[PDB]
Parts: structure tokens; sequence; C-alpha cells
RNA sequence: AUCGUGAUUAUUGGGUCUAAAGGGUCCGUAGCCGGUUUGGUCAGUCCUCCGGGAAAUCUGACAGCUCAACUGUUAGGCUUUCGGGGGAUACUGCCAGACUUGGAACCGGGAGAGGUAAGAGGUACUACAGGGGUAGGAGUGAAAUCUUGUAAUCCCUGUGGGACCACCUGUGGCGAAGGCGUCUUACCAGAACGGGUUCGACGGUGAGGGACGAAAGCUGGGGGCACGAACCGGAUUAGAUACCCGGGUAGUCCCAGCCGUAAACGAUGCUCGCUAGGUGUCAGGCAUGGCGCGACCGUGUCUGGUGCCGCAGGGAAGCCGUGAAGCGA
């Protein structure tokens, strides 16, 4: 039974990205996805992403621009905070300054860069590089 | 696209007998027998089920 | 050294580098686009062939 | 997905098109699919059919788009329906013919299986229902008194 | 199109092959009764105008066209003859393009391959060296290592000969090559 | 000895087709994992505050022992992973609904060596008896036992017997697996397919535990044609307690129970999303051409199975490859 939208979606990415496909389709769209995609896209891995409904969960037509390496989820999803972020980091990414971790956050769901900025940890949602 | 349709249609059937303009569903699970007065519109095949009377016109 | 069909570099060897069928642009295709056919879009004349 | 005691999945799904009204090229009306409803259930026809001859011989397209409520949100407006829910009431009538069956041919396992994925069935739903609050909380599922066609 | 689509239905140009592929499902544009798909004509005269327009940024001395089929082999030679192009119909030694000690050997800069499936250990050897190769696919080819598809019936007579003679005019005339022979010389002997 | 080496205990961070390793299959509790969604809370969680978390040892420097370790001051570490307040509501858990795709329920025309129960049937075999006929039949590498003059072998007629279901038969089908092939009937069950049908997350997996579980074997009653461990005999051979051949018991079969293991295999546990293609055939549905333009058969196409081929991908390779051994849960 489909038990971990964010994963699957992230999976697709990744299946999307390896076989270099330009846009994707993404099972059923969720919330934290478009928050997920939102931040991607702000970080410039992920081009472009609409909810088209379909009298169901909803899904995406996303345009994959070709800037990313890997992204899944991270599970499970850890409490991290601003004094936590930096082992996630060293275990996940490959390098400093490349690729962020999706966190999700009482003030928002962002990368850890801007929830350090913000001062405020939580809960890891994903990695995208 | 990315949504899915109803590829099974229904139709505008008109009664042969008593001229009722009821209407049926194509794929059809049950003998649509007419409304009003005698009739048979249809009988329930496993896919589409075969009209007797006229169709006046498909719908959606 | 970015194709047209994935972008990935083409520091390995076997990359093929042409210039476009019809605007003569440079178009790169890397193997996997090549072995398996991905089909490549020139940005600036949008000529997208398999 | 795969069925609940085999495996075998399958995809034979009533593709039901995204409608957020009700028909504009039908003239039936709520009241008219109710007092239908209402009729064919005092006739004592089951809630799966029900909307399949408003479906078929009616040719309505859905009972919630309409009226605004579907055939068991009707059943219970007008005290219309049963005590029990029809799946459940459904799998211990076929559970209760199949342990008919069972008590003459005692060498039929696979059949003694068969009621065995039925009794799992069962308890499932008096699980989900119980959670939900459908049934009572002590009213378990007994497979030899309390499993009878009206239970009271 | 450049030429009119009844020519290319009385040519032959437009049969195929009973089975297709899913990646030729763009170039072709309805289903026949008899069980030979046709192709899409103006992708064809499209395909091969695009070619010849790549083609054309070249000298005929420096492509490299390859052809295995009888039926494709004459149309081939007139091609090499009319071009001035070094043509390889026929048979093919399988380290040409590489084995420099080899007899045969050549370092183009384009290729043309005149059947992709057929002419597969030409189209590994431009992969391996890094060459852009335009291609002459069929109703049953597949366009792996493949740079340009040509959709053309390779399997025609008529076809081959008609376009043949459809590139070569094209080349020469998109870079301005002296071009004195007609369809009859690239037609193959009846 | 113990740590590291060793990702040789692996949450980070391993494998489990062939190297040790997928449980025979399956049902299923605690546990564990869980759809989108409006509304409410803020317990884990989150930022912050306040009470703590003895020094010692740890780190760095300063100060002072001649450098040094060392003592004091000091800025950090550990002590942890407690008690109690304020802010946030993304996240998960709590509260109340909803939503249709996931599973569940019903209807339709079809498919199936699916299951039990009953009966009939096919042919061969065999038992005895009768008729014909008269010197061997059987078997072997070759032989002999065996069988036959009490008339066998072979042929004809007739009557009973028990097992067994051929060709049809398929790189077909159904089944949880084991497994299921004569036919008819009754009972039951699942599936896929069609479905503007009912339901509203009701779901996955699952240590324990439960049922099914090939064959052999065991217990009691039957049956015994054939086959056939043991056993006896005839050869073979140096020997033959074996292969071969002649007999043939238990058993194979049935009826009522038990044991519970197989190379129970795809040496691949089960569920989901995701990922080039070409390619048989089967069920259903669907277009169309022919069809005595009807019951029917062809090509195309969606869905679910059933096989081969193979790119990318991965492996140590054989290989696997939308039916993963690919990529995640
Ligand atoms: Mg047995
Ligand atoms: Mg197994
Ligand atoms: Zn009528």
């Amino acid at each position: 039974v489909l038990l971990d939208p964010l994963a699957n979606a992230l999976s697709t990415i990744k299946n999307a990205e390896a076989i270099g496909k330009s846009s994707c389709v993404v099972r059923p769209a969720s919330k934290n996805i478009g928050n997920v995609l939102k931040v991607m896209q702000d970080l410039g891995y992920i081009g472009d992403f609409e909810f088209i409904d379909d009298g169901k969960a909803g899904i995406y037509s996303v345009t994959l621009v070709g800037r990313i390496n890997k992204c899944g989820a991270i599970k499970p999803r850890y409490s991290v905070g601003t004094a936590s972020f930096e082992r996630w980091e060293k275990q996940f990414l490959p390098a400093k300054n490349f690729g962020a971790l999706i966190v999700t956050t009482s003030s928002g769901v962002m990368s850890q860069y801007e929830a350090r900025d913000k001062k405020i940890g939580g809960q890891l949602l994903a990695y995208v590089y | 696209d990315y949504t899915q349709r109803p590829k099974s249609r229904f139709l505008r059937v008109k009664c042969n007998d008593c001229e009722n303009e009821q209407i049926i569903f194509g794929s059809a699970s049950r003998k649509i027998t007419c409304v009003v007065c005698g009739r048979t519109l249809a009988e329930p095949t496993g896919g589409k089920s075969t009209i007797t009377t006229h169709i006046l016109e498909v719908l959606e | 050294e970015y194709c047209t069909s994935c972008g990935i570099r083409l520091v390995e060897k076997g990359y093929v580098k042409f210039p476009c069928p019809q605007c003569g642009a440079e178009i790169g295709r890397c193997i996997s686009c090549r072995q398996q056919g991905n089909v490549y879009t020139c940005p600036k004349c949008g000529f997208k062939a398999p | 997905m795969a069925k609940m005691h085999t495996k075998r999945k399958g995809k034979s799904s009533s593709t039901r098109p995204i409608r957020t009204d009700p028909p504009e090229w039908c003239k039936i009306g709520a009241d008219e699919v109710t007092t239908i409803v209402l009729d064919l259930w005092k006739q004592g026809v089951s809630t799966a059919e029900i909307g399949m001859v408003l479906r078929d011989r009616y040719g309505v397209p859905d009972a919630k788009l309409i009226t605004g409520k579907k055939v068991t949100t009707i059943l219970k407006e007008n005290n219309v329906a049963p005590n029990i829910p029809e799946d459940l009431t459904n799998l211990i009538v076929k559970a209760l013919g199949l342990r008919k069956h069972l008590s003459v041919n005692k060498k039929d396992v696979h059949n003694k299986r068969s009621l065995n994925l039925t009794e799992s069935k069962i308890r499932r739903l008096v699980k989900y229902y119980k959670q939900e609050k459908v049934l009572p909380r002590d009213w378990f599922y007994k497979p030899e008194t309390a499993e009878m066609m009206i239970t009271r | 199109s450049l030429v009119s689509i009844d020519e290319y239905l009385a040519a032959g140009v437009h049969i195929g092959t009973q089975q297709k592929t899913q990646d030729m499902m763009r170039f072709v544009y309805r289903v026949r009764t008899d069980g030979l798909y046709v192709l899409d004509i103006q992708s064809t005269d499209e395909r091969i105008r695009v070619a010849s327009k790549l083609l054309s940024h070249y000298d005929p001395a420096r492509i490299l066209v390859v052809s295995s089929r009888q039926y494709g082999q004459h149309p081939a030679r007139m091609f090499s003859r009319a071009l001035g192009t070094r043509a390889m119909l026929g048979r093919f030694i399988p380290g040409s393009l590489t084995n420099p000690q080899i007899h045969g050997f050549f370092e183009p800069d384009v290729i043309i391959v005149t059947d992709p499936a057929g002419d597969a250990q030409v189209l590994k050897e431009a992969s391996s060296i890094g060459v852009p190769v335009v291609a002459l696919c069929d109703t049953n080819n597949l366009t792996s290592n493949v740079d340009l598809v040509i959709p053309t019936n390779n399997k025609g007579r008529k076809a081959l000969s008609l376009v043949y003679w459809l590139l070569a005019r094209e080349v020469s005339r998109l870079n301005d090559t002296p071009f004195n022979y007609e369809l009859t010389d690239f037609e193959t002997p009846l």
C-alpha cells in the first residue's frame, strides 16, 4: 500500500534525472510535497511544477531542468536543532555548500541553510543535490 | 492530458413503443427496460449493452 | 560540455560535438542520450529531433 | 494493489469522471431520485445495485452529485437503513453458507481456507466498524451464535 | 512537400514493414489496412532537408557513406560518385575507422548510415571514435547511436534511388556543387 | 585480554538466485509502517526561560613550577538523555468529519486439468471357462531361472475383477503452496474483465501462535489387475549382499486418523511508486476487414497473467533486466 508519498516523489525525480528526462509526472501530490518542490525550486535544482488536480489527491507535471544528482526522503525524519545540522550534512551531502537538506519547521519547510539563518530546527524532510 | 476520462459513455435512447425520453447507460449490467410502458431499451452485455431501439444521440 | 538532452558534462570518452542541423549552433549529446535516443532540443532555434 | 488474501492485483475499476455538478442534460430531480431510492429499498434491493438501477434505467450519473447525499446518507436521513453495514452482512452471509456446505464436505479443505479468509475479512470489518462506533464495543463477531441475518 | 506525395506513393517510399516500433510512431501518420504502416512523407522530406542542411556544412570528401543492401548498393555508389564521398557499399571491414594499420583507414568528420540496424558495426565504430551520424531508418528500426533520422523505405529499389537523388540534389544545391546526375543514374539497373 | 584493523555485528553501514543465508505456503495478534483533506489541540518535536546535572579527570590559553608534564585563574567539554513555564503549528501522535485513487462489497457477459460429493464411461490388463491349433513361449549383450505336452504361446467367444485416465496437450490453464487432465451432475470459492454501482483508509508486513502441506512411513478397515523396497532363484563378475532377467511380500488405491519433512526451486519472502524497447500466447474488454460480411475467425489497442530477446542499471561473473538480482518505502 502507498505509505510514503514524499519518498515516492523524490524517487521518481531521481529516476527521471537518471534517464535525463526533462519532464516527469509526480504521483499523488501533498502539501509537504509542494513545500519541498518550492524550496527545491528556490535552490535552483528543480525547474517547474504544477498541481494538476484529477478529482483525487492530485499530481504534478514537473519540468526537470537538469540540475540535480540524487534526491530521496530522509527516513526517519530526524529531530534536528540549530546546533545539529552539520552531522546530517556530512552524512547525506557530498560537499560543503553543495546540496541542501529539506527541513520541516514550525516557521516553515526549507533547506537547512535558511533554517540555520532562522535559528530554528525541527524534522529533516529530504535531501537534494 | 493527466486527468482520467470516462471512455464508457451514456446515450439518449428513445422508446420504440411509448416514445419515452428515457436515459440509459451504455455499459449496462442490467436489462434497462423502459420506465413507463412496455419496452426493454437494451440488454446487459458484459461489455457494451445491445440497444434495441433508437439512440437519439450519444451523450458524454 | 552540456548536452541538449541531459546537460551532463562531456568529460568522458565518446562525447560527440556537432553544430545544429537547422541553425548551425553547437549541440552536444552524451552516450546515454545517444544510446537511448534521448530527444535533443536546440535552445536557440527550437529544433527538436529524437 | 494485491487482493486481501490472494496476491492477484487487478485494475477493473469503475471510472467515474470528474463531475462537481449534477447533470445538465437530465430533467430528473432530487425528489424523484430519493423517491426511487426509497421505493427500491422497500422492494428489498441492496444499496450496491440501487445506484446501478438509478444509473441504468433512469440514467442517473450519481446520487451524491444531484441530491448532495450518497445512498447510505439518504438511508440514515430517512431512517431507512439497516443496523448492520451491507459489506459485513454479505461476508457473514457467505460465511454461513460456506459453513453449511463445509459441515457435509469435510474433505473440502480449499473451501475451508476460503472460509478462513472470509472470516479474516469479517473480523477486519468488525474491527474497523468498532473503531468508528458503527457497531457496539461488546458485540464481538461470534461465528456460531451472534452472526444471524438481522442481529439483535 | 518539396516533391509530391503521389510520387512517394508510386515509388514505394511510403511502403514500410508490417511490424513497427514505438519510437517510429512520430514519423507514422496512419495505419494502412494491408499491415504495412505508411510513414510521414512530409516528415521524411523534413528530415532529408535538415540532413542536407547539416551535410552541406561539410565537404563531401570528409563525409562517410555506408550501405549494406543490394537494393541500397547501387544508389550508394551513385551518391559516392556524384559527391566524391568515400562509400562502403557491400561488405564492411569492422576496423576501418579504427585500426590505423589496416587497409581502408579513414578519419571522417560525419558518418552516414544507409540502414542503422544492418549497419550496426559502423554505428559502434562511429560511437567509439565520436563522429555524429545521420541515419536512414525504416519502420522497424531503432535510433541507438544515431544523431539524425531519415524516415524512408530502404528495402525498395525505386524508393532508395529516389531518396538518394533527392538528398544528392538537395546537398549539391545547398553547397553549390555542380550536380549533373539524374535519377536514372541513381535508379537501380532493372 | 581488550579496542582498531573489519562496513568480521553493518541505526550510520553488510549480505541472503548460484558462495553461509528466504521460512514449504498461508492466515494472522503485540510490535512496527501507513493516503490526500477541512476543522481543534500542542504531547513527542521545535525556539526560548528558569531550577538542576559536586568537584575530579578532558581541551586551549594565561599565571607559576628551568622546557615539560604538573598547581591556580579563566573561557569550553562531560555530567544527561530531569522538573517546570512562554512562543510556533510544518512535522508526526491526540480530537471530529470529509475525499476516491489503496483495499472491501454487488451486478454483467466470458475463461479455468480450482475444490468436495455422486455417477457413468474409455481402452488396455488380468481371472476363469469355452472353441481352434500343436512345439515352444518369455527374457538377454549372450544366457539361465521362469513357463509349456495337465496343450502354453497365438487366435475366437463370454463372464467378473481392480488399478489407471492416453492421443487431444501447448515455450496452455486454474490453484496459497502442495497440486489439479475421461465424462455428467449437484454444492462452494477466487480471479481478471465491464461497471458516472455500494463503502470511505476499512490498508502492508508481521516474532510468537494457527490451518494446508508432495512422496515415503506409521495406525485400523478394505482392496490387490498392474507395478513393486524386502525375500527367494538365474546370470554377470576376482567377488555382486548391485546394475540385467524370472517370481514377488509390504506398499501404490480407498475409507478414518498421525507424522510435518523435500533440490516443498524461480535454489529469487510479501506490499507500493518509479524506470528504453522489440517480441509469442492466454482471459476479458474494445475498433475495424473478411466470415453463410451471422454462432465464428483475423490485425490493432487498454488491463491482468502467462515465455523468450535485450539497452540503460547492477553484479565477481553465469546473468537479471515494468514478471528485477534496477531505484527508493
Ligand atoms: Mg499419498
Ligand atoms: Mg519460497
Ligand atoms: Zn416504453
